[PDB]
RNA sequence: CCCCGAAACCCCCGGGCUACACGCGCGCUACAAUGGGCGGGACAAUGGGAUCCGACCCCGAAAGGGGAAGGGAAUCCCCUAAACCCGCCCCCAGUUCGGAUCGCGGGCUGCAACUCGCCCGCGUGAAGCUGGAAUCCCUAGUACCCGCGUGUCAUCAUCGCGCGG
């Protein structure tokens, strides 16, 4: 940045990017309150270390797997925004340098907004972002029904993060907003549940489908 | 003129480091940890720092020169180093499990190395492969 | 004041109020790079705006186009270098380039060499193969 | 203090805007036209490039030691755009970082050893570290946990 | 933004289900709201160990399995 | 009225080979720095025996490679296509180009429908 | 007194072995002072094939090696102990080279 | 086995296999800001080297040219990689995106560069603003992204085999 403090900020603390604190975050659901990791861990990074296991991912810190989803690369064979967005070259794919800092610039644009700790406010928003129930298909002695289902609190994570993040692709996109930008704003959005934050709006109707569906 | 000196380790990546009695100064190859430019690399480098205290870094001397692959690899492995060094230096096991419980590939080695690329489209890798 | 929307350069080749080896650009014969020569060699400021453009820096930069060699460019640095006719090294602009362009090509149709007539029948010159990736 | 002490890229700027006051820096004729390399697509942006230029080269060689144009030129060097082709490295020019030695080796802070390339003198290492020096008080304005060293 | 939806601590894995195999059928005791005991099978989505959350919308649907 | 390079032909002849090749571009500059073939020089002699003698004959040549030159105008030359020799009545704005430039080998194509 | 460095070079090991320890054995039947059997770089020459003729069919490659273990051994030079290791056997399928610092 | 057998054998010159209204496969570059340019700052490994690698010096704007230490290979060289970072310009548009095409000139290889090579500089400035149906690869240091080496090689790598980040 062009402050020489925040170029070589330096640690002090542990507190998460030695900025922000975790002891103050609390999650309110009970059923992410498990695998959502938010020990004192100055780097998020992990590497790799916790994929060849089965449920490393409940053991990783929370910010890790948002950045690790923001390296991302778009949407190659789904489309957000009804829209492929394939950015092969300058794609963000395994620069997880620049992902840090998309989240950081995000992180430092809502608590120059929101008054609060970012890492609470991310909590909200995947809270109010994370289904409950699903709908798939199953076989009852030989014939398919669209069935509900009851979503794992693991998998409730992975889908609110992931598109969490591709909302934030989807708005950065070919338009004049920033990555960051659009992080912190579908975050906040999201956060106060209202249908702007394309996450939120995936919640509730893959939640009214499921509603319909049973 | 107790030195302590530990190595480290990391996919083609080999810091040495030598631990002694200073200041707090801790140099990577000739460098301020303090201005290491990727601040994640920065980051790697301090954890077993800011975890283990000034109360005895304050007290100690570092001097880490890596010679290997990227700045992530070398930073891992210049952590590593200290870790060791830090450890080998105050002969603190409550120390050692902090690190331990914190991240065991401090003081333990990450194993890991590329897997050998075959044919099919071998440039890209192993189990990258043409398109049919 | 001296603010001007619009600029005639070289003619009435008219440009907009970007920055000024940009809007140089704007002219046929003129990249950026010959364009910061010029600028260069003129004294003016590249990242300068036309509106402040001055109708001295206006006329000093077209004598320049006018013999740029004889300003400091060299002759490397140039369209036309060793002219088929005049072995001055040269810089066209736009008329005189497309001109230029084409008096060389119908030089080589009325030798009836192949890339004139390559030319004339509008296919690939310069090696290529034309089979899988020249469809028109 | 010393180079190693500080950073790289503030050093240069601030010891080119240093070099400005050396006669011996003089850019040459054909400086506010040639690019820095094949590898580049345009023309250098700025004026004082040469001098930036200069001083990059002067900090190579205080670090590297016996060093000539050849690992320089794989140093300036850099990615092509080779259009729709796949891209690759490409060395840089020569002639820039030998007018900037040998303007170096004027002004009298470099030598070069008759094998083994160019190596900095004691004026020339004094005054990169003076100007070090100068820059790290300037910013342990900033940052103690650097006055430290 | 939680709605009505009522916890349910996951007792026992049972066979998986599912056209594709995703689907894990499993039982599950309520904690909260009026039964307060009464478990309950319930098919779902995704990876579940033992002692593992899940809400319901309802408790009023109980899919059966073998 | 046809200038070279600022040269006339009554000059260009004058000239030796050097200078004209300063004259002419890198590549055909290249060839004949590195000189000439032994089939060059014949058809070079050839040529000059053709504007004074008669050389009894028309000129014909498998050498596609012989870049034209002062000397070899005036002249009709007959090229090796691969099949045929092809005349080529050489015009001053010819003056530092290949023969084979002239001569060609593959025919326009006119296409057939697909099938 | 000047040395001699025995560089020796072969595709087995127990020639290598062999030889090295009939320098080992005649330098302390003597007590010239040896500086070690100093393994250096074994050099792997690779050569990837593709090993079909056709053409035709997937493609598959043979990834044939050579491989070539060196040793170097430094040796103080006197006639008498250069006269036997000119005298040693040195088997076949090896090569050796006696080098001399003065 | 049949045939050619003084031609269907051998050698040389030239052309062709490089032609192009079109259909298909695999890929490269892109359609930009999850970026482009400029200047600065960093960090590899694998392999290879005798008429071969060539540091180092000088000349040149570049490509390149002259001389040349050392090196038959853990000694020397190829070899200070790119993606990355810092600052400054550009601020959502057929653009400072994109680089098809073409003109002029300058070079290297070679006996020969037109057909038909590769490189450099100035200039030009093509479609393309995310892609239907359908389809491919992949389970950890993997995929994606980044560049490098080598084989082919007189000169030619958007390829193969490999290397690391
Ligand atoms: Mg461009
Ligand atoms: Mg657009
Ligand atoms: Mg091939």
């Amino acid at each position: 940045a062009k402050a020489l403090t925040e170029r070589f900020y330096q640690p002090k603390e542990l507190k998460v990017m030695g900025r922000w604190s975790v002891e103050d975050v609390t999650v309110n659901d009970p059923s992410l309150r498990p695998y959502i990791n938010l020990e004192a861990r100055l780097l998020p990074h992990s590497h790799g270390r916790h994929a060849k296991k089965a449920f490393g991912k409940a053991n990783v810190h929370i910010v890790e797997r948002l950045i690790n989803k923001v390296m991302r690369s778009g949407a190659s064979s789904h489309k957000a925004g009804g829209h492929f967005m394939r950015r092969e070259h300058r794609s963000l794919m395994s620069k997880k340098m620049k992902a840090y800092e998309v989240v950081k610039e995000a992180f430092m644009i809502i608590e120059r907004r929101t008054k609060q700790n970012p890492i609470q406010v991310l909590v909200r928003a995947i809270e109010n972002s994370a289904p409950r129930e699903d709908t798939t298909t199953i076989a009852f002695g030989g014939i398919r029904y669209h069935m509900a289902v009851d979503v794992s609190p693991l998998r409730r994570l992975d889908i609110a993060l992931k598109n969490i993040a591709l909302g934030a692709s989807a708005k950065c996109y070919r338009n004049k907003t920033s990555y960051a930008q659009a992080l912190a704003e579908e975050i906040i959005a999201a956060a106060n549940a209202d249908p702007k934050s394309f996450a939120y709006s995936r919640k509730e109707e893959i939640e009214r489908i499921a509603q319909s569906s049973r | 003129m107790k030195v302590i000196q530990t190595a480290g380790k990391r996919k083609t990546a080999i810091a040495r480091a030598t631990i002694r009695e200073g200041k707090g100064r801790v140099r990577i190859n000739h460098r301020p940890v303090e201005i290491i430019e990727p601040e994640i690399a920065r980051f790697t480098i301090m954890e077993p720092l800011v975890l283990a205290g000034e109360e005895i870094v304050k007290g100690v001397d570092i001097d880490v020169k890596v010679e290997g692959g990227g700045f992530m690899g070398q930073a891992e492995a210049a952590r590593v180093a200290i870790a060791r060094a830090l450890v080998e230096w105050t002969n603190d096991m409550n120390l050692k499990e902090k690190f331990m419980k914190y991240d065991r590939t401090m003081l333990v080695g990450d194993s890991r190395r590329t897997e050998p690329h075959k044919p099919n489209r071998s440039t890209k890798g192993p189990r990258a492969k043409r398109q049919k | 004041d001296e603010f001007r929307h619009i600029v005639r350069i070289a003619g009435v080749d008219l440009n907009g109020n970007k920055q000024l080896r940009w809007a140089l650009t704007g002219i046929r014969g003129i990249g950026i790079n010959f364009a910061t020569m010029v600028l260069r060699v003129a004294g003016i400021d590249p990242y300068m705006k036309t509106g402040y453009l001055t109708n001295e820096q206006i006329k000093k930069i077209e004598e320049i186009l006018e013999d740029p060699v004889a300003h400091g460019i060299p002759a490397w640095a140039v369209n036309r270098p060793k002219d088929y006719e005049t072995g001055k090294d040269m810089h066209l602009i736009t008329a005189k380039l497309v001109m230029a362009w084409r008096e060389d090509v119908n030089r080589l149709r009325r030798v009836r060499a192949y890339r004139g007539i390559r030319h004339e029948l509008g296919l690939p010159l310069r090696g290529q193969r034309t089979r899988s990736n020249f469809r028109h | 203090a010393t180079v190693y002490d500080v950073p790289g890229d503030l050093l240069v700027e601030r010891t080119a805007k240093a070099l400005k006051e050396v006669e011996a820096i003089k850019p040459p004729e054909w400086a506010p036209f040639v690019k820095t390399g094949r590898h580049k697509e345009r023309i250098p942006e700025q004026e004082d490039w040469w001098y930036y230029r200069v001083a990059s080269i002067f900090r190579k060689i205080y670090i590297d030691g016996p060093v000539g144009i050849e690992r320089l030129r794989t140093w300036y060097g850099g990615r092509k755009n080779r259009g729709h082709a796949p891209e690759h490295f490409y060395k840089a020019g020569g002639s820039i970082i030998r007018k900037a030695l040998q303007q170096l080796e004027a002004a009298g802070f470099v030598q070069k050893v008759p094998g083994e390339g160019r190596i900095v003198t004691p004026q020339g290492q004094s005054f990169l570290d003076r100007i070090a020096t100068e820059l790290k008080k300037e910013l342990e304005e900033q940052l103690p946990e650097l006055k430290k060293y | 933004m939680s709605d009505e939806g009522y916890p349910a601590e996951v007792i026992e894995i049972v066979a998986r289900t599912g056209v594709t195999g995703g689907v894990t059928q499993v039982k599950v005791r309520i904690l909260e709201g009026r039964d307060k005991g009464r478990v309950i099978r319930r098919n779902v989505k995704g990876p579940v160990r033992v002692g593992d959350i899940v809400i319901l919308r309802e408790t009023e649907r109980e899919a059966r399995e073998i | 009225e046809f200038k070279y390079r600022g040269y006339t032909f009554e000059e260009l002849l004058n000239m030796s080979l050097e200078d004209f090749a300063k004259l002419l571009p890198s590549r055909q500059r290249r060839s004949l720095k590195r000189g000439l073939s032994p089939e060059q020089k014949k058809l070079l002699r050839k040529i000059r025996l053709a504007r004074k003698g008669k050389y009894k004959k028309p000129i014909r040549t498998h050498s596609r490679d012989m870049v034209i030159l002062p000397e070899m105008v005036g002249i009709t030359i007959h090229v090796y296509n691969g099949k045929e020799f092809v005349p080529v009545e050489i015009k001053e704005e010819m003056i530092g180009h290949y023969l084979g430039e002239f001569a060609l080998t593959r025919k326009v194509v006119q296409h057939g429908s697909p099938g | 007194m000047q040395k001699a460095r025995i560089k020796l070079a072969s595709t087995d090991i127990k020639a290598l072995n062999e030889v090295t320890d009939q320098i080992r054995q005649i330098a302390e039947r003597t007590g010239v002072r040896m500086s070690g059997p100093i393994p250096l770089p074994t050099k792997r020459i690779r050569i990837t094939t593709r090993k079909s003729p056709d053409g035709e069919g997937t493609a598959t490659f043979d990834k044939f090696e050579l491989r070539v273990h060196k040793r170097l051994v430094d040796i103080e030079a006197d006639e008498r102990a250069m006269r036997q290791i000119m005298r040693i056997r040195v088997p076949e399928d090896v090569t050796i080279e006696i080098e001399l610092i003065s």
